[PDB]
């Protein structure tokens, strides 16, 4: 019902802000669309999941992030993805460790906002 | 991997 779909959108409004602060912090874009198996050609071959934030942007316009834990998962899968196919020599594995410091600064405080809208 | 750059 309406105070369902409410809540919803409510949250979903909580996991926007936090996903566009990720991009923003992304600036060379390293993490906004799928990686190009054009320039990769082994990349799926060793990621089994591949996501990106343009993905993640997409399950929330459909609200398919029913909680906090299902919007970190992704956010942690591109994370361990950029460590698992990249030498940590390369700029993409410091950039991953970047952003997961970013994100463990900032998760406490919006995922207890996002607990507060059902409160 | 096989690598990017
Ligand atoms: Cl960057
Ligand atoms: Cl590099």
């Amino acid at each position: 019902g309406y105070d369902e779909i409410e809540e919803l959108k409510s949250k979903n409004e909580v996991l926007t802000n936090l996903l566009n602060k990720l991009i923003a912090f992304d600036k060379k874009r390293i993490f906004l669309y799928p990686v190009n198996v054009q320039l990769v050609p082994d990349y799926l071959n060793v990621i089994k999941e591949p996501m990106d934030f343009t993905t993640m942007k997409q399950k929330l316009q459909n609200f398919k992030y029913k909680s906090f834990q299902e919007f970190e998962k992704d956010v942690l899968l591109i994370i361990n993805n950029c460590y698992t196919y990249n030498d940590p020599s390369t700029i993409y594995y410091k950039f991953a460790e970047d952003i997961e410091t970013y994100y463990k600064k900032l998760n406490i405080k919006i995922q207890t906002k996002y607990m507060n809208i059902h409160l | 991997g096989r690598g990017k750059g």
